[PDB]
């Protein structure tokens, strides 16, 4: 599919490989691929105590 | 006993290994020190190891009371159809029919406590 | 009995206040009345509803207003309620004993040796839940274990059940309060009435409430439900369950060890 | 352009995937997203555009393996496959559903069986599974739909008027909520009987023989013998609907008359305390019958609502534990638990005892593995200390488990490893942030032994001496604890370890900060030293 | 999504297509109470909590009337109202 | 009787009646968990010398983890006397590195141990003790198997009478790799459900409604409590 990004928080603020994916992969939210630094700029406090 | 059973499993899993443990597992009273601790913090009684007259049938759905309820004696309610289907299901065998509405209380507060 | 009966037909300009005073205060005293309105229009469709304690002055209004004037038009108040197969089942009372009770919740221990204290008896009955008070008659070798729980009371039966305190064996029954006893006393001594009163419920729903949950000691508290929200302080007050409270009953379990090994406390 | 251009360009699309995508576990915003979806496709067909079908089904995918607990949106994306044209696919999210309750859930089996009563084009294969769901999910209470639908598929289907007498008089032994309507069923068909030999039908000849004393060849007048046939088998139909009733009667009006909510609302959602209570109390009665396809269903009907409350995880793990001697079952309840509780202490604290009652530590070891990588190996500035305590007495069980012994008399190294002091020390440097910092100065005193005392002696608190940190130093059970690691050696006599104990620790501690550590110590100068009371009262009193 | 038989995704179409039209005007003026037709957009938003919005005590279990005579005619507990 | 495997094994030849004839359709999958490679590496070549590699397969899986690896052991088309004989060495073995380190036989057990162990088979069983089944299975399509604290005559006495009782039948050709997928897929569930725990706190439950929608009602349920110890205070007072 294009202009789309499958993407879930629970390997990412968990700061884990594969994280994010363009294919079909079961357990993950599709996002628009234009708004993923959104998503990233989000949860940058969650980050940020995560490393802190 | 909560006490004693939690700073056991405390020190227990510190202090020990695999090497003693597994020598110490039996099997005529299922004992294992890592997961019996925690079995035992509810009840005082435990034991390790002619159902309905015994004395938690009886107060099962209530406690304190005690009845007698009726039940049926081949009762068919675990077989699959797909095995009933195969012979006949006989007369089903009936007990306790006779107490549908008797039931007795060990009232023990007026007996020990009001009339002394 | 609360006899209803259904008035249909009703002119628009009749609120639930014109029914009222046409149904009671007229040879009978109606209980209840409400006029059913529609769902978001606010209008009456016409039709209500009024439920009386006697049904023999339900009864008696349902026949002299077949046909009386109300509001221009006719008032309709023949009654609504009062072979199929299919039928409801009705049941008696068990006339409200301290067995048949479901919310009482405080157990009655006997067969006691004189010998065990207080402090003691409530170290006994402590863990299957919070507890309220743990005294006991003097000489009278028996006690009264009230809980907040029923759940919890359950447990305690079903566990503390054939246990042998100081080499005397354990009988657990139900049974009133001190209050409710001395009732039973003073109205047993003269044989009049010996009725008793139900414990009062918990006024529910309670959402933050877990059964079965006991803790010893800012709160930051995030309400989740997986945790725990609200409790019953320990003596008694209700407090904000915090993150902090294994911990705490860890340092007090240690601590009853320490105070235990030496003989500050028997409990 | 066509709907899925606009729906990619529109801005309340966007904003929409990023509420959801920002917390997940919000089943409104989940609710809210699919709605605009459809309501994006108004008209829902085959002709629409497939690049926009694989995002719905990518969509519902997402949400049925976020929140598996779901009832209705199985069913709900199931006839949405069966309205896109296929029905394999269909199928396969029906035995997902089925799987994410485990067989155990009884809407699902009555609206995949109302979708397999069209779709199945085979009679062998509906009763294979109609059986299925007979010896899983047939002794629900509620299962009056499911009872009703199988007796309406085989009066309209078999012809030979004998499965439907077999199922019929099973349904007359269970305990049903809607149970008078098969009664009533059963004796309206008694009264449809035509002659004796469907009385074949019922029981075998020998049964009626031996039990009712009737036969079925008596040839003769066969009017008031069957009428007699007629109000014997009456009598022990109101026998065993007697004990029947007794039993439904007694269930609904203790346990069933006070549940409200049988269905799995959200992760957030807040249940009172009355349908807690009544649940554990209803499955307490379920434990008693011995039943085990209705316990094993009565525990998932219990775990439908509240599965995050992990009361009844716990309960159940416990029951096929002692009940059964099914241990690796209460692993499985276990390890399902882990994915829907949210206070996930209790659950691993006892999953921990389960694994290591079964003898694989390399599970044990994988296990601690995703804990320690949970954290990024920073599990020593956690908040709740619940989690880090039970993880670190299984981690030191592990290490003697590796580890051979260091020191005399057959001691393994216990919390004095170099992967286990390191963490205990992170921890104790906080001082304020962190709590259970005396559960761990109570727990590195027992050893008991002559050089391990004087290496945890050497190690932290002739460190907290040398640095002197306020914390260790106001607080008086630090200096109980410490106490009590020299007092207890096995080695030393008596005399010596007194004096040392009153000679070089009770003038080093400050006396202005004797205040809070004076009803710490008291109470261990009166437990051991009663001589050395004086003394010490002498030491802290009111003048110089 | 189910359970208002009228959002419905299979047979849904059936019951939106013949509604019956009421080209009567007394069979549209007969009636005067609500629909209370529950959209399909209804989410979990709406009504979070089930047992402060007032529910319904569920229905007991219906027994035949020719022998209701042997009912057990003391409960277990006592019921009020 | 004694210690040894090869004792047992001509035991369980001897008097089972003719067992040397294998199941029609059988298919048994074990997987294992080993803290290190090279000691799983020459127990397993001597069990390929052992035992055939039509009989038994092995896979590997793709380390993600690095630190636990995960080895399926899968036996197709074996007989009674091969599958106690692989148990036995595998049981022993997985027990082995905890129990007895300094050992060193990869086919004599020792008299300290207790084979306890866990396998799957397929759906499609007949049965018409030590080794029960499970209640509550994680596996959608196959039945795990339970044996607990044995002996080894009494661990071939039992899987003898297990597998003479037990009758298989018609598996799925490629059902191993369905399996793998769906281990690892059920596994990365409960991998993802131990990631979500420190994120329980602020991070993905949407706090800032979740108190707002909450803050009447703890309030009242509270004032609920501390009506309902007033009126217990009342309903205990004698006064």
């Amino acid at each position: 599919m294009r202009d789309i990004v499958f993407v879930s928080p629970q390997l990412y603020l968990s700061s884990q490989e594969g994280w994010k994916s363009d294919s079909a992969k079961s357990g993950f939210i599709p996002i628009l691929k234009n708004d993923l630094q959104r998503f990233q700029d989000s949860l940058k406090h969650i980050v940020d105590a995560r490393n802190s | 006993m909560n006490d004693i059973l939690t700073d056991y499993k405390t020190f227990y899993l510190t202090h020990s290994n695999i090497v003693t443990y597994e020598s110490s597992i039996i099997d005529s009273n299922t004992f294992d020190p890592i997961l019996y601790p925690e079995l035992k913090m509810s009840n005082p009684k435990y034991d390790p190891v002619d159902w309905h007259k015994k004395t938690e049938w009886k107060e099962a759905g209530h406690i304190g009371i005690t009845t007698e309820r009726p039940q049926i004696s081949n009762s068919i309610i675990e077989c699959n159809s797909g095995t009933l289907i195969q012979k006949p299901i006989s007369l089903p065998n009936f007990r306790n029919l006779e107490k549908i509405n008797q039931v007795k209380i060990n009232d023990l507060y007026t007996e020990e406590f009001l009339k002394e | 009995n609360n006899c209803s009966i259904f008035v249909g037909d009703l002119a628009p300009n009749v609120t639930e206040s014109q029914l009222f005073e046409l149904f009671i205060n007229r040879y009978a005293s109606t209980s209840h009345a409400k006029i059913v309105h529609d769902q978001v229009t606010g209008m009456s469709k016409g039709y209500g509803f009024v439920k009386f304690t006697n049904s023999d002055e339900q009864q008696l209004a349902l026949s002299e207003m077949q046909g009386v004037f109300l509001n221009g038009r006719a008032i309709k108040v023949g009654p609504t309620s009062g072979m199929s197969q299919f039928i409801y089942p009705v049941q008696q009372q068990p006339s409200l004993n301290h067995f048949t009770d479901p919310n009482n919740t405080t157990v009655f221990i006997g067969g006691l040796s004189s010998l065990v204290t207080e402090d003691e008896l409530r170290a006994y009955f402590q863990p299957f839940g919070t507890i309220v008070y743990v005294k006991i008659p003097v000489g009278k070798c028996c006690g009264f274990v009230q809980y907040v729980d029923r759940l919890s009371a359950e447990a305690a039966i079903a566990g503390m059940q054939g246990f042998p305190i100081a080499n005397s064996r354990v009988r657990l029954s139900w049974g009133r309060s001190a209050k409710q006893t001395a009732l039973l006393q003073q109205a047993m001594l003269s044989n009049s009435l010996q009725v008793q009163q139900q414990q009062p419920g918990l006024q529910q729903p309670n959402y933050g409430y877990i059964p079965s949950s006991t803790c010893e000691a800012n709160v930051s508290s995030t309400m989740l439900p997986g945790c725990q929200i609200l409790n019953y302080s320990n003596p008694q007050q209700v407090i904000m369950q915090g993150s902090e409270a294994v911990v705490n009953s860890t340092n007090a379990m240690l601590n009853r060890l320490e105070q235990g090994s030496n003989g500050f406390m028997f409990a | 352009m066509d709907k899925y251009t606009a729906l990619i360009h529109d801005e309340n699309f966007s904003t929409l995937t990023l509420n959801v995508s920002r917390y997940p576990k919000s089943l409104a915003y989940w609710e809210k997203l699919l709605n605009y979806i459809v309501k994006a496709s108004a008209p829902i067909c085959k002709s629409t555009e497939p690049q926009l079908l694989k995002l719905i089904r990518c969509t519902y995918s997402s949400m049925l393996n976020e929140f598996p607990y779901l009832e209705n949106y199985y069913i709900d994306f199931a006839l949405l496959e069966y309205k896109l044209g296929n029905v394999s696919m269909s199928h396969k999210i029906f035995q997902r559903g089925l799987q994410a309750f485990n067989q155990r859930s009884l809407l699902l089996w009555t609206s995949y069986l109302k979708f397999c009563n069209n779709v199945i084009s085979h009679q062998k294969q509906l009763f294979k599974k109609y059986e299925t769901a007979e010896e899983y999910v047939g002794l629900h209470f509620f299962s009056g739909e499911f009872w009703d639908l199988y007796l309406e598929q085989i009066s309209s289907r078999c012809t030979s008027s004998k499965k439907y007498w077999n199922v019929l008089r099973k349904i007359l032994e269970i305990p049903l909520h809607s149970f008078s309507k098969f009664y009533a069923l059963w004796l309206q068909r008694i009264d449809d009987i035509m002659d004796l030999k469907q009385l074949s039908q019922l029981t075998s000849k020998d049964e009626l023989l031996k039990k009712l004393k009737i036969d079925i060849n008596y040839s003769g007048r066969k009017g008031p013998y069957l009428q007699d046939a007629k109000k014997k088998l009456k009598k022990i139909t109101k026998e065993m609907y007697m004990v029947v009733q007794y039993q439904v009667l007694e269930i609904y009006s203790i346990f069933e008359s006070k549940i409200y909510i049988n269905y799995y609302t959200s992760p957030e959602t807040l249940v009172s305390s009355d349908e807690i209570e009544t649940w554990i109390k209803y499955l307490d009665y379920t434990i008693t019958l011995q039943t085990d396809s209705l316990t094993h269903l009565n525990f998932q009907r219990a775990l439908l609502p509240l599965a995050h409350y992990d009361l009844v995880w716990i309960k159940y793990s416990k029951w096929l534990i002692n009940s059964k001697n099914d241990l690796l079952g209460a692993k499985n309840v276990l390890l399902m638990g882990l994915k829907f509780s949210l206070k996930k202490t209790e659950i691993i604290k006892l999953l921990y005892s389960v694994i290591c009652k079964l003898n694989e530590y390399v599970l044990l070891r994988n296990l601690l593995e995703k804990i320690e990588s949970s954290y990024s190996d920073n599990v020593e500035n956690v908040d709740d200390f619940e989690i880090f305590w039970d993880y670190l007495q299984f981690k030191t069980f592990c290490q003697n488990s590796l580890y051979s012994s260091r020191y005399s008399d057959s001691q393994s190294n216990g919390l004095l490893n170099k992967e286990l002091f390191d963490k205990v020390w992170k921890r104790l440097s906080c001082k304020e942030k962190k709590s259970g910092q005396e559960i761990l100065l109570n727990n590195l005193v027992q050893f008991y032994s002559k050089d391990t005392v004087e290496f945890v002696e050497k190690n932290i608190f002739q460190k907290i001496i040398e640095f002197g940190w306020e914390y260790y130093l106001q607080n008086g059970m630090f200096w109980n604890c410490y106490c009590r690691l020299i007092y207890f050696d096995t080695s030393r006599s008596y005399l010596d370890k007194r004096q040392y104990i009153v000679r070089k620790i009770w003038p080093q501690i400050d006396k202005k900060f004797a205040q809070s550590v004076l009803p710490s110590l008291t109470e261990f100068c009166e437990s051991y030293f009663p001589e050395e009371m004086d003394t010490l009262e002498e030491m802290f009193t009111e003048e110089p | 999504k189910v359970f208002v038989d009228a959002n419905r995704f299979d047979i849904g179409d059936l019951v939106k297509a013949s509604k019956l039209p009421q080209r009567a005007n007394e069979k549209s003026a007969h009636h005067s109470f609500k629909q209370t037709s529950r959209s399909r957009d209804e989410t979990c938003e709406s009504n979070p909590f089930p047992r402060l919005n007032n529910p319904k005590k569920l229905e007991p279990p219906k027994i035949l009337s020719q022998w209701s005579n042997t009912i057990p005619k003391t409960s277990i507990f006592y019921s009020v109202d | 009787q004694s210690f040894d495997i090869w004792k047992n094994l001509d035991r369980i030849r001897s008097t089972k009646k003719n067992a040397g004839q294998f199941i029609k359709g059988s298919l048994l999958i074990l997987p294992m968990r080993t803290e290190d490679k090279q000691q799983f590496d020459e127990c397993m070549d001597e069990l390929h010398k052992y035992i055939s590699k039509d009989i038994l397969r092995c896979y590997p899986q793709k380390e993600q983890k690095d630190e636990g690896m995960l080895f399926y052991i899968v036996l197709k088309d074996f007989n009674i006397l091969d599958s106690c004989f692989v148990l036995s060495v595998l049981l022993a073995f997985q027990k082995r590195l905890w129990m007895a380190p300094s050992e060193k036989s990869y086919f004599r057990v020792p008299k300290n141990i207790n084979l306890t162990g866990s396998f799957y088979l397929p759906k499609n069983i007949e049965t018409g003790s030590s080794i029960v089944e499970v209640g509550f299975n994680v596996v959608p399509d196959f039945q795990q198997f339970q044996v607990k604290a044995c002996h080894v005559s009494k661990f071939m006495n039992e899987l003898s009478n297990f597998f003479s009782q037990v009758e298989f039948g018609k598996c799925e050709a490629n059902v191993i790799n369905y399996f793998k997928r769906e281990y690892n897929r059920t596994y990365s569930q409960i991998s993802l459900a131990l990631y979500e725990l420190p994120l329980i706190g602020d991070g993905l439950f949407d706090i800032k409604s979740y108190i707002s929608k909450t803050r009447p009602i703890i309030e009242t349920s509270k004032a609920q409590m501390i009506k309902h110890i007033s009126e217990m205070k009342a309903y205990n007072e004698i006064s």
